[PDB]
């Protein structure tokens, strides 16, 4: 059937549309009735479910009591495109599925459709409780990193809730428990503000099995107050203050996750669904043409530009600066024009908004819309709002070339019969890309499972002791990739030195997690050796202190798990978004730096 | 090399049903070899369960019967 | 001396049949708001109402078809008699009939004149008739209800299935409307902070205003009831007849009521094994009771339930 | 009493995959027949009685395997 | 081949495979739906024709079971 | 696939399906049109001097790059020169501007490079073209309301595409209306224009309720009035999805921009109950069944009256002859038409002889072959047909 | 009437949408205070002249039309006709500007910004913030979902290979191919892949097994041997090469 | 049919400790539970009778922000500490209470002054933990009834006129509810779908039984109406 929201309806749940079980229960209610004694033959029960009156209903419910049932969709990509639900019946024709989830399923809601399949017998039932469930796998089994986490409109509550602002009333009091609640409500306050004195318990885990509380007034505002009365124990308040964006948040629910363990956790989310939804739709967030703010500036920057190049164009009909150079060139005037109008609608779509306590200008964050939006992590991106309001900037000829003359309208202006006929150019272009991208991501994930299917993970230990060294990345430009993220998880092959000879920090082989990665990352250790797959542990199985971390649950692998195919989706999942092919990524000259002159960053 | 090393694969029934099928099944017409059954591909053509998970347990109880006669 | 104040209604202001406005003066700090609210809230949802359900008409059949010499289609009659607004007395039934012939408008007025049935609008458009010779007659039933009810729901009467060419329409019953409110200073200077309640209501002429209001907070205050006081903290299987009844001559009703076995389902569930070995049973006579208990019940087993006695 | 997490009950015994066996082959007693639950039944399905008798500590592989030797014993 | 519908079959149901149907799901013994398999196939797409009795019964190849085995069950 | 600069006001760059067919497919752009060879050939108005001469001339692909040919949105003036002196023009497979006197050609209208889907859609610069061309595409796959509600903001094209596209009834030969009604229309011409000794009037007969290809409904429900004149061109009715000869494909809604509690969220929607209430958004749906009666090598198929092994229940709603009352509310597998199919040769024996005598034989080898309604189908029947053979005595309500 | 989500309009960026709420908006205005006029019964002269004042506003705008050409009657038929908005036409890149919208739009008296206070329906209270409210224009694409949910439990096969048949309608059900398997061998639930792949699509005597013991209580599976193996081997045996199946 | 409603049948009530309480009402119309709840909340926050403390007279140190002769806390949190202070009061409105303590360890709420009218609910609040050493503590805590929830934006600031110096008014929180949080879910009867589960969670600093609570302001609101009902069911 088609899916809509779940905005109620916990993670392990799934309104499942009333009319459409009653069908996929058959045989059970047939069961139940003639237990019952309402038909004492299998034609009677027929008929009954047939005519679907009453005491049906009424069985239905008891059939589906704690029945998890498993939808799936689409292209299935990674294993967690089939998850496990509690269903919860309603009329309906459509599948309602919780919006935490539509992470991981890669759907919204514009008339995509579910598979709901049945799991029959018993074994089947607790694989779907104590595997495929949505409450089990929170974390992605390739990254390791949390799925879950909250997007879109929750993003925007949690972000609007917890601001600072100038003045706005009610600034300056003290108070405790907060709850702040009552003061919320009531009025008498205005959450984004007053940076409010509020007294907090913390309850820290620095005692082993015990929460030691500390208490203490601190300065803070109102919402994250009202935010804190969430959070579950054991962590610090510290998480919560601060503007607390997307990211912030999915690294508050891994941090739950891997201090307080996954039952808390998997509530912990819900709360945070709950609460972001409600103050987003208390905000009155909304967008208006006056959301999108051209700066001034705009106009005279392109006027600077089209003299400049009308400069280099007499030169050219003066015979200097032949047209193979000057092509370049005016590429490299009307990028840079991109830039510097970019940068004047940033500069005046952030800050600005200036309130007044008694200096008239404390010169705040803006809450412009379209600016808190992509601010947030909810919807967009910079260069999104660039397109919106400053330049368009240089197109990309379907060849793969660019024009010398750049678009330089915003769609807040509109686009010119031209320029949208230009536009189009690579728009098309770009959407024939994913066809092909499907295609051959497929056919590779295809070939991937193909051949890592018969990876299996048998004997518990080897006892080899060969392995990889383990580095940071670093290139130009710095470090791309740190050490304790390559290192983590994983298990260490012979030892680790300190930096002072004979000092070892871990003994013989060791499961390394974010307290040893701590360890690590005081010290001065820049190599760390490390044993791993395909130094063949063992025979047939890749023993699980190779390998060794299974991420999902962050213990170390069982026996007896895939791996293979885990390893071939986990590849082949990512690269429907890919470059594809035929890019040269110039973005400035085809001419190289030549300067073989080395540079540093730091000292 | 991977779409080699498939074709590769011990177990004539998988790498039979990835690609080349002609091929494959005139090697093993030949050859006379046997499946075995080790892999998942075969287990779930056959309808069986996987060595794998759930049923890994069941295919050592299993095996255990091999080794013990 | 805190205590509180009570409102009281005053100063009904009636702009047009439709729409009107109603104060309510002495209210404290936080009032306003909230029995603007709530009224709003009541009132919107449920209020009576007198809506058309059913039309039967001379010429048609069924909804798509149309009739000669009317200009719309029985879909767009349908649609206006839809939005007739009409109140009436104790007779929540109310059939009534229409007739007319010649050229021209077919208003509400054409409606056959009742005593206790009262059309706000005479000027309310129905069809039309574009030649002499042309008549229409229809027969309206307008009753009274609560929400918005569709036809497509209310069919669950089942029973006697209505005649052919009877049209069932959706009723939407509740007069009310759109309704807003605002809270403002009061004048009484007696007391600041006292602040007052209007609300403009509009109507479809249906409802008077006092009585609107008058129902709505009824409705609220007989709500709170449990509020006022916090309290506290068949099926059967089909089948009771008697073993003696079901012939089962002398030997199998004897040994049936050796194991004190009563009724049917404490001997149907039995396995031929387990009732095989006890004394004087022997071979013939379970097929004996396999063949009576073949008719009717037939079961010879189940797990079942519970039992009644 | 419906469960969202199994967590508690495969710190009892450690690999789901041996949890998911040993909770089918309590309950599948309770399912078809010849046992009745060591815990009070909230009206739940059987599935969950066991997933919560193994995450009480009452059943786990070593305890199915003294209660089949002593009902093997006692037949 | 596949992929395409291919005219495979439908499985439609007659009598005598619903009459199997039906019987499968009910509490005969092990003996008992060997009459019973014995009787649907006797008959017939007019229905009431069961045929002979006594050759449902001489069918069985004595042994034992009896007639009125045969007529409870039938 | 991709979109070459020749398109330029011949096919559309915007209309194209989106699915992996992608620019295979393509739309005719406005005002393009095409030659005796068969190429595609798109206006321009003639610029001699600096003066914009109102005469236009249609170029080929081949003839167009050799000319400098302007910007469809510009400037000009009352004499008919261009304000600006540099003035962005096209020349060959480029664009780039040029002086006032180069140019010897102009684009006619704006709506020039785009087609007709897309000449609809409301403020479409401030769009992406991607998603522009979804909602192209989109406007295709609507499906016409009971009540039609011209659109409230519009670019000026929905009354060329209604009277077009030939949906509406339009009236030739114009006059005085004398005679309306929802299927007829008939107009009593001027006296002007007519043809001698034919004299008389013109008829219009409009189309009720009719199932189109993707089973929704055609109506036709009249403009005009009564006694009103009417000119050549005028439209007497509204096909479905047309108001007063504008093209409205749906219905205006009063739209609030904010979340609300998550209920709308990605990229759903929420909707207040009024809207169910007053019925915008309610579509018809009409669906055609078939019966037919055949002969077999057993002899001839008869239809109805009766049946064997059939309740009286279930043959209330049917005739003398069998079909279905007009006007029934029909569910499930209520029998539409019945109809019988003998089989081969009972005779005799006891048994035989016995049903034949206890019941008649009840018409003996037919069978129960009939119409029933597919099962989770429903609706009134709306009409029945019945086409018949030529001596075969049908008789009944045939 | 109907509540849409600001969060689709940046990323997507297609800004018909806002200019079309906000032009929609000042559209409705106009027929409101001919609504309102018409409806206190105003006279013919007066209503001329606002109509005639609505019209003629914009810069440029290439339509003429006024009124005093047609009088008495006529006038009041437009009115009437245009009281439940005024339909302004803006065509594809001549349309109309922002600042022509906000003219028109304050002849509405109408909030300029295009946005206004809403208040909650249950709550009472007011969002934080304005809002933007504007007539958009719906459609009601032929995607109806009456026509798409589906649920099968058990139907009617195919003579070859024996599973389920392809779609609604016929009652498909519901393909389980290779990447779905996938999955489940990933998430190492073998049984509930054990049951998909046999019991119900292929395995006969094992789909009846099943389906009697679940209508009995007793939800255990009986697991057999899919018939399209069977016919596999019958078809490589077709070609001489034997394949069978050893103990 | 007509005008005949739904009233909630479970009305259960659910709670932690004393001072905390769940209770759900079901059914109700659909609409209703927004409603009830709504109004209910409302009141419960802003407008209820009970006592609070709205101002506080210390020796010495008359500024907001000082030593305080060490105390070791300062005045702003002792202030707080006598914001959560639960006090009973009887028919008279205002009403000044005095403590003084000396010696070491803290000062709970048991050493002030005992009156008969004043009724304290836990000596467990803290106001000072003092500090060891001799010295003591006198002042002058001020308790009077109100209603609701009033801050020091206002008290009665008298603009600086005040006499006897003292004063630092404290925030004073006369409506004896802590938190109200109203909640509404499905409900279901026979085949209706569509109905309202509605509930309440409420906790209370004490003083008052939370279930009593809610009955109290039902009868506020109830009280407010009690003139528009006199037409429609008035007996």
């Amino acid at each position: 059937s088609v899916i809509t929201v779940g905005p109620y309806l916990r993670l392990h749940q799934c309104g499942l549309p009333k009319k459409m079980a009653l069908e996929l229960f058959k045989p059970f209610i047939y069961g139940k009735l003639e237990l019952r004694g309402l038909a004492t033959t299998i034609k009677a029960a027929k008929k009954m479910v047939e005519r679907e009156e009453a005491v049906v209903w009424d069985i239905l419910d008891e059939v589906i009591r704690e029945h998890p049932v498993l939808l799936n969709r689409a292209p299935t990509l990674h294993r967690l495109g089939i998850q496990a639900f509690e269903p919860v019946l309603i009329e309906g024709k459509a599948i309602q599925l919780h919006p935490l989830v539509c992470a991981a399923y890669n759907a919204d809601f514009d008339g995509d459709q579910m598979a709901v399949h049945v799991p029959l017998t018993l074994e089947a039932q607790l694989e779907a409780r104590a595997l495929m469930m949505s409450t089990n796998n929170i974390l992605s089994p390739a990254n390791g990193e949390p799925i879950i986490v909250p997007s879109q409109d929750v993003v925007l509550g949690l972000y609007y809730m917890t601001r600072d602002c100038v003045n706005a009333k009610g600034e300056g009091m003290v108070l405790t428990g907060p709850k702040e609640a009552e003061r919320l409500y009531r009025s008498g306050l205005a959450s984004l503000h007053a940076r409010v004195k509020v007294r907090i318990t913390e309850y820290e885990k620095d005692a082993n099995g015990e929460l030691v509380a500390k208490t203490s007034l601190k300065d803070t505002t109102v919402g994250r107050a009202i935010l804190w009365m969430i959070v579950p124990k054991g962590l610090p308040y510290s998480i919560v203050n601060q503007a607390l964006g997307k990211k912030a948040i999915s690294k508050m629910l891994n941090t739950c996750y891997r201090i307080l363990g996954l039952k808390p956790t998997v509530i912990f989310a819900d709360q945070i669904m709950y609460t972001g939804f409600a103050y987003a739709a208390r905000s009155g967030a909304s967008v208006g043409i006056d959301d999108m703010v051209i700066p001034e500036k705009k106009h005279e920057i392109i006027s600077e530009a089209e003299a400049e190049v009308a400069e280099i164009q007499e030169q050219f009909q003066s015979g200097l600066v032949t047209a193979g150079e000057r092509y370049n060139k005016v590429i490299d005037i009307w990028a840079a024009a991109n830039d510097r109008v970019s940068k004047a609608m940033m500069d005046n779509l952030q800050t600005e908004t200036v309130i007044n306590r008694d200096g008239q200008e404390e010169k705040q964050v803006s809450f412009n819309s379209i600016y808190m939006m992509a601010d947030s992590g909810a919807r967009g991106s910079a260069a999104q709002i660039r397109q919106l309001a400053g330049m368009r900037g240089l197109m990309a000829k379907p060849d793969g070339s660019i024009i010398e003359t750049p678009i330089t309208a915003n769609f807040r202006e509109g686009l010119n019969v031209l320029q949208y006929f230009i536009s189009t150019h690579g728009a098309r272009k770009g959407l024939a890309d994913t066809a092909l991208k499907t295609a051959n991501s497929g056919y590779l994930t295809r070939r991937l499972v193909d051949v890592a299917q018969d990876l299996v993970v048998t004997e518990d230990d080897c006892g080899t002791h060969e392995g990889i060294m383990m580095t940071p990345v670093i290139e130009g430009g710095d470090v791309k990739e740190p050490l304790r993220d390559r290192v983590l998880g994983r298990v260490t092959a012979e030892d680790v030195l300190k930096p002072g000879t004979a000092d070892i920090l871990v003994p013989r082989n060791t499961l390394l997690h974010e307290q040893w990665c701590d360890l690590l990352e005081e010290n001065s250790v820049d190599a760390v050796k490390v044993r791993s797959v395909v130094s063949c542990d063992t025979d047939f199985g890749v023993c699980a202190h190779c390998y060794g971390r299974d991420l999902a649950r962050g213990h170390i692998i069982n026996k007896g798990e895939a791996i293979g195919v885990i390893a071939a989706q986990s590849i082949g999942e990512p690269g429907t978004q890919l470059t594809m092919r035929t890019f040269h990524i110039g973005g400035a000259a085809s001419r190289a730096a030549a300067e073989s002159s080395i540079q540093v960053k730091n000292k | 090399g991977i779409t080699k090393a498939s074709l590769a694969t011990e177990s004539f029934i998988s790498a039979a049903s990835f690609q080349e099928t002609t091929r494959v099944l005139t090697e093993a017409a030949v050859a006379g070899k046997r499946d075995e059954l080790r892999g998942l591909k075969e287990n779930v053509i056959v309808g069986r369960l996987i060595p794998a998970g759930t049923g890994y347990a069941y295919h050592q109880d299993r095996m255990r019967r091999r080794a013990a006669g | 001396v805190t205590e509180f104040l009570k409102p009281r209604l005053v100063d009904i202001e009636q702009v047009s049949s439709t729409h009107a406005k109603v104060t309510l003066e002495p209210l404290e700090r936080g009032f306003g708001h909230t029995l603007g609210n709530a009224l709003r809230r009541i009132l919107l949802s449920s209020m009576p109402g007198c809506a058309v359900t059913e039309v039967e008409i001379d010429g048609v059949l069924h909804e798509y078809s149309t009739k000669e010499g009317v200009q719309e289609d029985i879909l767009e009659i349908l649609l206006n008699l839809k939005g007739l607004a009409v109140r009436v007395q104790g007779k929540d039934e109310v059939i009534l009939t229409l007739n007319k012939s010649g050229i021209g408008p077919v208003t509400a007025a054409d409606i056959t004149h009742d005593g206790d049935v009262e059309i706000v609008k005479p000027q309310h458009v129905i069809c039309h008739l574009t030649d002499e010779n042309a008549s229409i007659s229809m027969r309206i039933k307008v009753q009274r209800g609560r929400g918005y009810v569709p036809a497509s729901t209310r069919i669950h009467s089942e029973e006697d299935e209505r005649p052919i060419g009877r049209l069932l329409v959706d009723a939407c019953y509740s007069p009310v409307e759109r309704i807003a409110y605002n809270v403002e200073a009061a004048r009484v200077e007696q007391r600041t902070d006292l602040d007052k309640l209007v609300i403009e209501m509009e109507t479809n002429g249906t409802i008077d205003p006092e009585e609107a209001i008058r129902r709505a907070a009824t409705i609220l205050a007989e709500q709170l009831e449990a509020f006022v006081d916090l309290r506290d903290v068949e099926f059967d299987p089909i089948l009771l007849r008697p073993v003696d009844d079901l012939e089962l001559t002398v030997r199998s009703a004897n040994c049936l009521k050796a194991e004190a076995i009563h009724y049917i389902g404490d001997l149907v569930q039995r396995t031929e094994v387990e009732l095989l070995k006890t004394p004087n049973l022997g071979k013939k006579s379970l097929t004996e009771i396999k063949d009576v208990l073949a008719s009717r019940g037939l079961s010879l087993g189940m797990r079942l339930e519970n039992w009644p006695p | 009493m419906a469960r969202v997490t199994v967590q508690d009950a495969v710190e009892k015994i450690g690999n789901r995959f041996d949890l998911v066996l040993v909770a089918a082959r309590r309950a599948r007693q309770m399912q078809v027949g010849g046992k009745d639950p060591l815990v009070p039944e909230e009206n739940d399905k059987t599935t969950v009685i066991a997933l919560r008798e193994i995450e009480e500590g009452l059943i786990n592989n070593q305890i199915l395997d003294v209660r089949e030797r002593q009902e093997q014993q006692e037949q | 081949d596949d992929e395409l519908p291919v005219y495979q079959g439908e499985t439609t149901q007659t009598l005598q495979d619903y009459l199997m149907w039906q019987v499968e799901l009910t509490p005969f013994t092990d003996t008992d739906r060997a009459i019973a398999t014995s009787i649907v196939d006797a008959v017939d797409d007019t229905g009431y024709l069961t045929i002979q009795i006594e050759d449902i019964v001489d069918s069985i190849g004595d042994d034992e079971i009896g007639l009125e085995e045969v007529e409870a069950v039938l | 696939r991709d979109v070459h600069p020749t398109h330029y006001g011949r096919v559309c760059p915007i209309e194209t399906p989106e699915g992996p067919n992608i620019g295979l497919i393509n739309s005719l752009s406005v005002y393009a049109q095409t030659n005796e060879y068969g190429f595609l050939e798109t206006p321009y108005r003639k610029v001699t001097d600096g003066v914009v001469t109102d005469e236009i001339h249609y170029l080929s692909a081949i003839e167009e790059g050799n000319y400098v040919i302007a910007q469809a949105n510009s400037n000009l003036d009352e004499e008919g020169h261009f304000v600006e002196d540099l003035v962005t023009c096209r020349s060959k497979g480029e664009s780039s501007l040029f002086s006032r006197d180069q140019v010897d050609y102009m684009d006619v209208s704006t709506q020039q490079v785009v087609s007709v889907g897309a000449s609809l859609i409301p403020f479409l610069e401030h769009d992406d073209a991607n998603r522009a061309l979804m909602g192209a595409n989109m406007q295709r796959q609507a499906v016409p309301t009971l009540r039609a509600d011209k659109p409230l903001v519009g670019t000026g094209m929905e009354r060329a595409v209604a009277v077009d596209s030939g949906v509406t009834a339009v009236a030739k030969r114009g006059g005085v209306v004398q005679y309306v009604d929802a299927s007829r229309i008939v107009i009593k011409v001027n006296e002007d224009e007519m043809y001698p000794g034919e004299a008389g009037i013109d008829i219009y007969n409009l189309t009720k309720y009719t199932r189109s290809n993707q089973n929704t409904c055609i109506n036709q429900m009249p403009c005009v009035s009564l006694g009103e004149p009417v000119e050549r061109g005028d439209v007497l009715a509204d096909g479905p999805s047309t108001d007063l000869g504008e093209l409205a494909l749906g219905q205006n809604m009063r739209v609030a921009f904010m979340p609300w509690n998550g209920y709308n969220f990605e990229d759903s929607i929420l909707v207040s109950e009024r809207v169910v209430q007053e019925d915008r958004f309610t579509t018809i749906h009409i669906q055609e069944l078939a019966c037919v009666s055949r002969d077999t090598k057993l002899g001839p198929e008869e239809i109805t009256a009766d049946i064997p092994n059939v309740g009286e229940a279930a043959l209330s709603k049917l005739d003398e002859s069998g079909i279905v009352y007009i006007g029934a509310e029909v569910t499930g597998g209520d029998i539409l038409v019945g109809k019988v199919t003998p089989k081969g040769e009972t005779q005799l024996t006891p048994e035989e002889k016995l049903l034949r005598a206890i019941f008649g034989e009840k018409a003996s080898d037919v069978k129960d072959s009939s119409l029933r309604v597919p099962n989770g189908v429903s609706g009134t029947v709306i009409d029945v047909q019945v086409f018949t053979r030529d001596g075969v005595e049908k008789d009944k309500r045939a | 009437d109907i509540v849409l989500n600001p969060l689709g309009v940046p990323s997507r960026m297609n800004i018909g949408q806002i200019l079309e709420t906000h032009l929609g908006m000042a559209a409705k205005g106009i027929g409101d205070k001919i609504n309102a006029m018409l409806k206190q019964q105003q006279e013919v002269a007066k209503l001329r002249e606002f109509i005639q004042r609505a019209y003629d506003l914009g810069a440029d705008v290439r339509q003429k039309v006024d009124l005093s050409t047609f009088s008495d009657e006529e006038v009041m038929r437009l009115a009437e006709n245009l009281r439940k908005g005024m339909p302004i036409a803006t065509p594809v890149f001549d349309g109309a500007k922002e600042a022509e919208i906000k003219e028109l739009l304050k002849l509405g008296d109408l909030p300029t910004s295009g946005q206004i206070r809403l208040y909650d329906g249950r709550t009472g209270e007011q969002f934080e913030r304005p809002v933007t409210v504007g007539y958009m224009y719906m459609l009601k694409l032929n995607h109806l979902v009456d026509d798409k949910m589906h649920a099968r439990s058990t139907g009617s096969y195919s003579l070859v290979t024996q599973q389920p048949l392809g779609g609604k309608a016929q009652f498909g059900g519901q393909r389980f191919g290779e990447m779905e398997v996938w999955a489940l061998e990933a998430y190492g639930a073998a049984y509930t892949l054990q049951e998909m792949l046999t019991v119900k699509s292929d395995d006969v005597n094992g789909r009846t097994k099943m389906y009697k013991n679940i209508v009995d209580g007793n939800h255990q599976m009986e697991p057999g041997m899919p018939e399209s193996f069977n016919v596999l081997l019958k078809e490589i045996r077709s070609l001489g090469i034997n394949i069978e199946l050893e103990d």
